[PDB]
């Protein structure tokens, strides 16, 4: 049994403290996180369905002030109905304190606030981009494997009025129907190839005609083509992904079709890009903020 | 509905 509010009080009493400053939760009240929002995560679909208005943000990679931040600007649950796109640990300083407020929201405002699964939760990949050794350093290594089991039944992707394709990623080749992502079974881990992976790892990319291997080493990329055909047999309007650091936080992809968002400014503290969130309307305007790195 | 796009950008800055 939670004290959801006790923990969300905590995880926000740190705005305004110099950046790098922990919250440390007990044990308890992180496994109790993991366990009542997979819980939810199971009892939602793996494909949302969800209605504008609502914000959507990209990678955060444990930049927990900058998360802060995005709240502070855009408004705090459930103020506004948020939809990250997944990405949430590894890199940054505060993996523990982002997913923990991010999970905290989910389980105080379900139909208000969603979460999906980006390639980075995965325990294959998070065990060797900081976030195991985050829970090993302030936890122990069962508290990571709880994590594990709780990422492992995050949704995938979300359609906004129907309109609005959204996932970590990118397109697959191997994606038809819907369908297809609704009879993904949960849990699962991500696999080396095919369409959970690609969804969680393919990139648009401005060269390619069609299909091509991805020089990240995993999935492919994919051409403007693509995506007006697959905009085009789904009836939808744009596709909202996440996963590739770019400049200005924000960048659309053939003409306007797709874009990409990216919400960790500054990132890894080498890329001195903006962060972006994008806010969509009643009447699907969508809409930027950035927040840029300054000295 | 039908996507449309604002174009004015709104910026933030944060220093440090
Ligand atoms: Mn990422
Ligand atoms: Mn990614």
């Amino acid at each position: 049994m939670l004290n959801i509010d006790s923990i969300i009080q905590r995880l926000l009493e740190v705005r305004g403290s110099k950046p790098g400053k922990n919250v440390q939760l007990q044990e308890n009240e992180i496994r109790g996180l993991c366990l009542k929002s997979r819980e939810i995560f199971l009892s939602q679909p793996i494909l949302l369905e969800l209605e504008a208005p609502l914000k959507i943000c990209g990678d955060i990679h444990g930049q927990y002030y900058d998360l802060l931040r995005l709240f502070e600007y855009g408004g705090f649950p459930p103020e506004s109905n948020y939809l990250f796109l997944g990405d949430y640990v590894d890199r940054g300083k505060q993996s523990l304190e982002t997913i923990c407020l991010l999970l905290a929201y989910k389980i105080k405002y379900p139909e208000n606030f969603f979460l999906l699964r980006g390639n980075h939760e995965c325990a294959s990949i998070n065990r060797i981009y900081g976030f195991y050794d985050e829970c090993k350093r302030r936890y122990n290594i069962k508290l990571w494997k709880t994590f594990t089991d709780c990422f492992n039944c995050l949704p995938i992707a979300a359609i906004v009025d129907e309109k609005i394709f959204c996932c970590h990623g990118g397109l697959s080749p191997d994606l038809q129907s819907m369908e297809q992502i609704r009879r993904i079974m949960r849990p699962t881990d991500v696999p080396d190839q095919g369409l959970l992976c690609d969804l969680l790892w393919s990139d648009p990319d401005k060269d390619v005609l069609g299909w091509g291997e991805n020089d990240r080493g995993v999935s492919f990329t994919f051409g403007a083509e693509v995506v007006a055909k697959f905009l085009h047999k789904h009836d939808l309007d744009l596709i909202c992904r996440a996963h590739q650091v770019v400049e200005d936080g924000y960048e659309f992809f053939a003409k306007r079709q797709l874009v990409t968002l990216f919400s960790a400014p500054n990132y890894c503290g080498e890329f001195d890009n903006a962060g972006a969130m994008m806010s969509v309307d009643e009447t699907l305007m969508c809409s930027f903020q950035i927040l840029k790195p300054a000295e | 509905k039908k996507v449309t796009f604002l174009e004015e950008v709104t910026e933030y800055y944060i220093s440090g």
